[PDB]
């Protein structure tokens, strides 16, 4: 059960959320924010790793897209 | 005209084809693929049009197609790195 | 092969043509308009292929194209509602 | 100067984020998430509006793309 300094802006933003029916409490709103923070932080690492892998995969230089489609359709 | 195409990226088309063919049949799988083809062929032509994501990774541009996003950079020619689902997208920090 | 086109979405194309034409020239503006054409002609051919975004707005699906995103619904036919820059994307709440 | 209960989970995420180079304290993390949540709520309002606006602008039935493209670039 933690203690946090929020300024007026978010003081108020939390209340616009909780007086509306979005969330039942301050704590629930902050959890919602954190969740999005965590989700993005993790999509973001996933993305960079995915791109590195692409870089390390090496290259095809002459790609025949018409034939990729042919062959995939044949299968 | 010319671009390079990472093996992983090519594994991406393969997986894209698999899901599509399974969800919708070959016709549709083939249609969606030509769209990826067109997106890519246009990146090759007009490299500068792709939106940069320099905070994601140095030298990178993205160009969307359907439900997917083409990630590329340009060295001595245009390099297609990954073709990934839009569900992968994330805001990069400055 | 028909589809309904909202007039705001036609103004979307116009705004888009102007921007890209101003930024990159007519050859390029016209080719980008063509990517968009193809996206929309495929949304029409196969409407079920756009990713639904039912939490955004009931009945709505999207199909991205280059730097843009076609949002549509289907009534008696596919109706193209908007064509919006991808920086407008948002995470719909369940 | 508020007061809240997180998950064990979010408590630890905050802990790790703070102990990476990422933020200077729990409050800064909490606000980062709040900034994200607010932003996302704005964009959603904008997007729904852009869409309503489309719904309410009328409809073309016979759009010729090919002719549109020629027109804009004769």
């Amino acid at each position: 059960n933690t203690s946090v300094v929020l300024g007026d802006h978010f003081q108020a933003f939390i209340d616009s959320q909780v007086a509306d029916g979005r969330y039942g409490s301050a704590s629930e709103v902050i959890r919602a924010g954190l969740r999005l923070l965590e989700e993005n932080e993790a999509k973001l690492a996933a993305l960079r790793a995915a791109l590195i892998e692409g870089e390390e995969s090496g290259f095809i230089e002459d790609f025949d897209f018409d034939a990729f489609i042919e062959e995939r359709s044949r299968a | 005209k010319p671009y390079r195409l990472s093996r992983r990226a090519k594994a991406d088309l393969d997986d894209i084809w698999t899901y599509s063919e399974q969800r919708w049949g070959v016709e549709q799988a083939a249609d969606y693929a030509r769209e990826l083809q067109a997106t890519i062929e246009m990146i090759a032509e007009h490299p500068g049009m792709g939106q940069p994501d320099e905070n994601l990774r140095a030298g990178y541009r993205r160009c969307a197609s359907g439900s997917h996003v083409v990630f590329y950079r340009v060295g001595v020619r245009v390099e297609i790195i990954r073709v990934l689902h839009q569900s992968m997208n994330a805001r990069a920090h400055l």
